[PDB]
């Protein structure tokens, strides 16, 4: 360092040896850190807090572990970032991800340590990431026109996205339950359209799946409960003190029979306008905002059903599931249309009371059950039912399956490998690594299960160079066996996104010196 | 196509001496010749 | 760990992983800090002080700067302790016995990682070690029949030695002081008769080797300085107040002509003394005590050398140089065998006056003047001295010289993976761990040097497969030739022990899994 001062008081900055040892430390660290949960046979962790209320959360996502822990490494962060872009781009593989992240940056460490050039490891990853890009989708099973092969293939993915968590128990159920929701949209990719409403009471054994709808509402006073062959009409207007207008009206007279006068008329308007909303020939009147006493008694007087307290979401729901408009002004009854519906009644469940809305026409929308009896079982639960439900809209997106298990990783560490062994320069050094990293996938999932990973990898590195290109890894015994027999399915695009921005952060990380830290505020 | 360095600690080291050693003898060139002074 | 706590307040207890992670930080932080002065080519270290006065050296070797810096890491201070052992046993082999250690140990952390039991990794070890070692003795070169070769080998052995610190610039005479000093000695082990004397100023090609003696004291007044011929005698009394005994005798008269009189008969008794030395006919009187000035004006007055102030190493040189003998006592002149010599006279070297020695008949010990420009110049030059002298000494009384350089590592190496390809188990992954250090140890040379270190260790790797074992690294152009041509060629022994500490340090740092430290005073 120079003896003349340059930075201010309180600011260090790191050369390239110990800024390069400090990346990789805090790499391994993120990466052992999560390493426990990779295998299908991982456990789960606990993150606990004390600054805020207390908040006591139990899950086995990779990303939300990120996000809670709150690191300050600059390479750490940088990880974290790409995790929660991946879980915000399709939310299925971020501990894969950032595992492979990890052996990149320690196989990168060890080649820098052995005096070769970064950019030389630059290219031969790319030509690694390109060569796997290239291969992998040669390897795609294209589907769409059948159904029956289709249907099968969706249960797969969703029996292994679920097995992957805690819903290993009751796989057989909810596995069906998130297929018969996923088809339930229509091929509609709002995900917003599925409630999931968790309640504390039953265990994972009484969930279930409702073909109509639920609501966490309550009606007003005076009103019919069940109400059969009703006609909903979704409205938006305000009846609590219908004062809209924005003008500067206001009373100047010098007498209070005028102000009298004036609230006679105000109530004239407000049965008018009750009556005009009635005009279309409805019995269930549903608002956005609050209903006041004056309605609520006009509404109970005629025998409609009143519902209070709805927002966009619900409203929304409402109108997927039955197929009537938001409509308002109530002044051309043709053209604002109804719903239908042939049952409505009030259900108990547990110790509160839901609406139930069934005999419905269209659908589009449905609302999930959910019972458990700790809150972190319950959020895990529905963390895992949210990421099947994203994970089967991806692959129904994609119309495209890949055969998972680890096949598609050893196929792609073999096509690196055949490349390399084309090519000499220092690029085989790169590649190699980038071989290694991708086996150490499996590796490290056979390490996880309890058996012997090095060689069943073996194994099937020579299955897959001999030319059984379709195996993968059996967990329920842990053996060699066929991927197209047992029913293990993955998809594409998730693997795909997941290697290039597994490859891009490599390639960033790979190229970083000179860390420069100002002052902390 | 080769001889990659991954080690500065030594280069900054001989740097710093360097410069001290530039240093001392910048403070000692006053006292030169035979027209130099006397220090105290 | 438990809620109940069972040790004191400030004392630590790390476990396993814990524990064994620390012990491997330490060691690859050792073995990156020390692997900077290993090749030839290397540099120097300044090891500068705080509270010892700011003491400022220069060395080379390991040992010195693991002695001097002193750290707190167990497993940093088994690997200091060894090298002191050997350095005190040898005192040649540090820097590659624990390069050699810590390279073991980043092997058996990822030996450890991959899920091996470490007794498996120790009996490996053990099994490589004891190949290694049939292979060196097997492949050993003796030589004591002809004097030539054994001349030409002991040269090459000093000039290999003298090569790796800082007197490769006057190799061409620091060599052959070494060797004249070395045959002196008649085939003894009396390496600390050879005295070194260091004065500041002068260069390094001043630094000549005396044939006879040179001693640093000052002899009496009102004697001659010079003297054609003399016999030295070494004696071992008291001149100064001969009066030294447990005898509580006291004075106890009545007159003061008494006293002068036993003052008298005590000036007398020292007189006769001073006359029953000089009646063996001598004239260079040498004693290792003090002289007042009653025998010094009497050695004066008769022509007689009387030599002061001699220590006890000293003593031990004059009586080995001029074969005399150490006598007392001055009753018996027939049994005293005097010395010989016929050239005494004073140098000046550089501001100081040294009694110069020549002439003598046997000459056992020599003394070797050392020219320098600063201290730790001067230091290092000793240091390199005493390193060959004592590298010297050990292969004259092995009579044995093995091929060094990168041969018996590959060797080695080659002969590990031999034995390691007949037997199966997991026992082939401690004796590859071993083959891959060994052929790492000198890549570390060749990345010091400033060449490809990959594609030489390769084509040695070739070489010693094909079936030439007598192939090496050669530093003056950076490629491929033979060890028997060109002189490099180190020690059996050296390398014998160099492997078996790093043995024995890898196996004990290896069954260590738990650290229990107490409570700091
Ligand atoms: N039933 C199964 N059979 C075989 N492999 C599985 C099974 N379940 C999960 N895996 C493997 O475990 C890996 C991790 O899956 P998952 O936990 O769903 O993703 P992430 O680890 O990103 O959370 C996948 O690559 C997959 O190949
Ligand atoms: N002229 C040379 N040519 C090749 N190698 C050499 C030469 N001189 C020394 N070496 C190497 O240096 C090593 C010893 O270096 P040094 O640091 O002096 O002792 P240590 O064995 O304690 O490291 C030996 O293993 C030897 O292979
Ligand atoms: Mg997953
Ligand atoms: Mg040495």
């Amino acid at each position: 360092l120079a003896p003349v001062n340059i930075f201010k008081a309180g600011a260090d900055e790191e050369r390239a040896e110990t800024a390069r040892l400090t990346s990789f430390i805090g790499a391994i660290a993120i990466g052992d850190l999560v390493k426990s949960t990779l295998g299908p046979k991982g456990m789960d962790k606990i993150l606990l807090s004390s600054g805020r209320d207390a908040s006591l959360m139990v899950t086995n996502d990779g990303a939300t572990i990120l996000k809670n822990i709150g690191v300050d490494n600059p390479a750490a962060k940088v990880l974290v970032d790409m995790s929660r872009v991946q879980d915000d781009e399709v939310g299925d593989g971020t501990t894969s991800v950032t595992v492979l992240a990890a052996e990149l940056l320690r196989e990168a460490e060890s080649l820098i340590a052995k005096k070769i050039h970064p950019q030389t490891i630059i290219a031969g990853w790319r030509e690694a990431t390109k060569a796997a890009r290239e291969a992998l989708l040669s390897s795609a099973v294209d589907h769409g026109s059948d159904e029956v092969k289709f249907r099968q293939d969706l249960m797969n993915i969703a029996g292994t996205t679920l097995s992957s968590k805690l819903l290993t128990h009751h796989k057989d159920h909810f596995t069906k339950l998130a297929v018969e929701a996923v088809l339930r949209l229509k091929g509609s990719g709002n995900l917003e359209a599925i409630h999931i409403i968790k309640k504390l009471g039953g265990s994972l054994a009484d969930s279930y799946l409702d073909e109509g709808f639920l609501l966490d509402k309550k009606i007003g006073v005076n009103q019919p409960k069940r109400i059969e062959n009703a006609k909903i009409l979704i409205a938006n207007t305000g009846m609590d003190t219908d004062k809209i207008k924005i003008f500067g009206s206001r009373v100047r007279v010098d007498s209070t029979a005028k102000v009298a006068e004036i609230e006679h008329a105000e109530k004239e308007k407000m049965k008018e306008k009750v009556e005009r909303i009635l005009k279309h020939g409805i019995n269930c009147f549903i608002n956005r905002q609050l209903i006041y006493n004056y309605p609520e008694q006009l509404f109970g007087a005629a025998g409609v059903m009143a519902i209070e307290h709805a927002d966009f979401a619900g409203v929304e729901r409402l109108a997927l599931v039955t197929g009537g408009e938001i409509a308002s002004t109530f002044d051309h009854p043709e053209l604002v249309k109804l719903g239908s519906c042939k049952l409505i009644e009030e259900v108990m469940i547990g110790e509160d009371k839901l609406i139930h809305f069934s005999g419905v026409a269209l659908g589009e929308a449905c609302t999930i059950v959910l019972r458990g009896a700790t809150q972190q079982i319950l959020d895990e639960a529905e963390r895992s039912l949210h990421d099947a439900l994203c994970v089967l809209a991806q692959t129904v997106k994609d119309s495209r399956t890949v055969y998972g298990g680890g096949c598609s990783e050893m196929l792609m560490a073999h096509a690196v490998t055949q490349l390399a062994n084309r090519t000499p320069g220092k690029e085989a050094v790169a590649m190699e690594s980038y071989a290694k990293a991708l086996r150490m996938l499996p590796t490290i999932i056979a390490d996880n299960a309890g058996y012997d990973s090095a060689d069943l990898v073996a194994q099937l590195r020579a299955a897959h160079s001999e030319g059984n290109t379709t195996a993968g890894l059996d967990m329920r015994e842990g053996t060699i066996g066929d991927m197209a027999i047992l029913g293990i399915t993955e998809s594409f695009q998730v693997k795909r996104q997941v290697l290039l921005s597994a490859a891009e952060a490599a390639e960033v990380i790979l190229r970083v010196d000179n860390i420069i830290k100002a002052a902390p505020r | 196509k080769g001889a990659y360095q991954d080690r500065d600690k030594p280069a900054q080291i001989r740097f710093s001496n360097i410069s001290a050693a530039k240093a001392v003898a910048d403070a000692i060139r006053t006292s030169l010749g035979p027209k130099g002074m006397d220090k105290m």
